[PDB]
């Protein structure tokens, strides 16, 4: 609040400051824009999804395990095992904080949609209606992708599987 | 036909930097009737109330003022035009990937599988008609990774294996086209015994019978 | 001592002269019907409701309000509709036909030249 | 959009290697993106024409 952060309470301030013109005006407008720009930030990077997607129970995906990055059931914000440790890592003259108009549990809900799209379609949820296919059959079509016969994924899947669980 | 009604019944990013001009050079001249504390916002007014040695005072508390206020005008055009800046430099790039090529990049021009772009001028920026392609109508069937047949396994040269229930063929993966399951659309690498889903189904040479 | 902007919530002159009111994180005992509080701020003018559509007017923290139909309301958006999709391990869905579509994509690219 | 909505083929964009697939995950006012790369290893030398 320009006019409380500058005068502030006293009424000789504001007489005073009322000769300035449009000067307080302009910067809460300033400001205001600012504010509205975060919301958009955010809509643009995680609203990318149309419906709310959801793993199976199961978990059969050739050998691959996702559960540090699945969401946890056991808990009120329903963060996953990497998303919990990311977390824990990072009244005034006038002065206000707005809050953000998606809570972070409504972000944590975004990505886990985009996350079980993705495990669950491939690459089909991104371009038209989600069309599920094997996990196993997904890492063959992208193996082809890069230039490598699919046979060399099928022939190896247990080691593939390891490698990636262990730089999980 | 239907962008067509849509529009003539959406320019909004175009009306707002209009609007933000506008309001600017409005303000910029408001400014010019205020006082910043002096006794009028006229010159014609301490040059006619007040003796030169008392009318310096009056006339350097309106200078600071209006300098004040052409410099902030000036800080805002250079920030507002530095984001135009950025949105001319991304429509020449769809220019170039969209209008002059046809797309890979996943979402950059329309949502679905881009084929075609059309350039359109509008007041003080381009409109992309955007032709894509989407997918319909799916089913579901069963696959397999491999067939094996004496012994061996085979993997589609550029298709996937399905199943209708009782019977096994190969279609591309984004248009159900069944085929007969043959060595001309497959090939072989192994034995199927290292693979896990192999399924039982024959092969079908085309030489064996025609030259038999 | 409390402090705090007040927002007005109207759905169009063109449609209704009904309004709401934010008292933003202001606590809603100390304003001075419909009292409903919020993670930000204390709203007046709107009924709570239990559904959950899509965001219509943002008020903030997951809270919408809309003036369907017959008088404004509160809420928590809606990240989208729910797919469910059959993933099994020797499943494949493929499509059998198209659809071509076509859509506009807007973009500045100059402002006014002015001197002075 | 290009690197989990896709595969990539722009060098570099999601990673050191081959781009495979990637994650997402939210942070606190950021995003985190795991990419899944391939990385050839233990290569030989031949002749050639
Ligand atoms: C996926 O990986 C996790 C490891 O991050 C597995 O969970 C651990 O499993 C070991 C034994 O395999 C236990 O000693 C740990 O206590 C487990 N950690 C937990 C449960 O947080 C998990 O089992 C793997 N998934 C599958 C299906 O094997
Ligand atoms: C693919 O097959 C699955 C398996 O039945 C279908 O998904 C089920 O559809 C019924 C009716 O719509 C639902 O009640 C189930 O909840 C769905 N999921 C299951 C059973 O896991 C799906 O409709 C089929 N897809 C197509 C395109 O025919
Ligand atoms: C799977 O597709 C095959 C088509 O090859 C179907 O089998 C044929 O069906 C037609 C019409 O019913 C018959 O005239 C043929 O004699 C059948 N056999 C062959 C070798 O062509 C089969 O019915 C389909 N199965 C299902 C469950 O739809
Ligand atoms: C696929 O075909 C092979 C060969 O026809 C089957 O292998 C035979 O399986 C039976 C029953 O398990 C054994 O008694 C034979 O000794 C096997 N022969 C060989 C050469 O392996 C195989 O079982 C078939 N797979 C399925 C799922 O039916
Ligand atoms: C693929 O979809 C198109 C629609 O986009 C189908 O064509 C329509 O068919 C209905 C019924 O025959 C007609 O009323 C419409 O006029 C047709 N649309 C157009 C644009 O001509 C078509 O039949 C579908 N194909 C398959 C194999 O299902
Ligand atoms: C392939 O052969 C080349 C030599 O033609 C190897 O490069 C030699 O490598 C050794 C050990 O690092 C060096 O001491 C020599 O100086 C290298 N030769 C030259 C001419 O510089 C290369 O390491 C071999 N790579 C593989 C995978 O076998
Ligand atoms: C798929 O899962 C079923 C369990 O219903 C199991 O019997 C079968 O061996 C599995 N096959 C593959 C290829 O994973
Ligand atoms: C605005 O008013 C006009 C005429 O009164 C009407 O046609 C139009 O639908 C109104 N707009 C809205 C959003 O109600
Ligand atoms: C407002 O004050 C009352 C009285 O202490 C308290 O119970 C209530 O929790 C306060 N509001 C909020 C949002 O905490
Ligand atoms: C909304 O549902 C909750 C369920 O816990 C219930 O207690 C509450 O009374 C409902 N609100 C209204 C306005 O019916």
């Amino acid at each position: 609040d320009c006019t409380m952060y500058i005068c502030g309470d006293s009424t000789e301030c504001s007489n005073l400051l009322l000769q300035y013109g449009s000067f307080c005006t302009q910067l809460n407008r300033a400001l205001t824009g600012i504010a509205v720009e975060q919301d958009k930030n955010t809509q643009e990077v995680f609203a990318q999804v149309k419906q709310i997607y959801k793993t199976p129970p199961i978990k059969d995906f050739g050998g691959f395990n996702f559960s540090q990055i699945l969401p946890d059931p056991s808990k009120p914000s329903k963060r996953s095992p990497i998303e919990d440790l990311l977390f824990n890592k990072v009244k005034f003259n006038g002065l206000t904080v707005l809050p953000p108009l998606l809570t972070d549990e409504m972000i944590a809900q975004y990505t886990s949609a985009l996350l079980a799209g993705t495990i669950t379609s491939g690459w089909t949820f991104g371009a038209g209606p989600a069309l599920q296919i094997p996990f196993p059959m997904q890492m063959a079509y992208r193996f082809n992708g890069i230039g490598v016969t699919q046979n060399v994924l099928y022939e190896n899947q247990k080691l593939i599987a390891n490698q990636f669980n262990s730089a999980i | 036909g239907k962008i067509q009604d849509s529009l003539s019944s959406a320019l909004g990013k175009l009306q707002n930097v209009v609007n933000q001009n506008a309001q600017a050079l409005n303000t910029l001249v408001k400014q010019l009737s205020s006082n910043f504390g002096a006794i009028s916002s006229v010159l014609n007014d301490i040059l006619s109330r007040l003796d030169p040695p008392e009318a310096e005072v009056q006339i350097d508390r309106l200078i600071t003022g209006r300098l004040q206020s052409l410099q902030t005008y000036v800080t805002q055009q250079l920030i507002r035009a530095a984001e135009i800046r950025a949105s001319a430099n991304l429509a020449a790039t769809k220019m170039s990937e969209c209008v002059l090529g046809q797309s890979k990049r996943v979402d950059f021009c329309g949502k679905g599988y881009h084929l075609m772009s059309f350039p359109q001028s509008a007041p003080h920026g381009v409109v992309f008609l955007h032709v894509t392609y989407v997918p319909a109508q799916e089913k579901n069937f069963t696959t397999a990774p491999a067939i094996c047949h004496d012994g061996k396994a085979h993997f589609p040269r550029e298709g996937v294996f399905v199943s209708n229930g009782t019977h096994w063929f190969v279609t591309q993966r984004n248009f159900y086209e069944p085929q007969i399951i043959t060595t001309d659309n497959t090939f072989v690498s192994g034995n199927c015994d290292v693979v896990i889903g192999i399924v039982n189904n024959t092969v079908y040479d085309p030489l064996q019978p025609e030259l038999d | 001592c409390s402090f705090g902007g007040v927002s007005v919530i109207t759905p169009g002159t063109n449609t209704s002269n009904q309004v709401a009111v934010l008292y933003q994180g202001v606590n809603c005992t100390e304003v001075p019907s419909n009292v409903f509080q919020t993670r930000a701020g204390c709203l007046i003018g709107a009924e709570h409701v239990n559904n959950s559509y899509e965001c219509d007017i943002p008020i903030g923290a997951g809270i919408c309000a809309s003036y369907q139909t017959q008088s404004i309301i509160a809420y928590t958006m809606s990240l989208g509709a729910e797919n469910s999709v059959a993933y099994s391990n020797n499943s494949i869905a493929i499509p059998t036909n198209f659809t071509i579509s076509v859509t506009t994509e807007i973009l500045p690219v100059s402002m006014t030249k002015t001197s002075v």
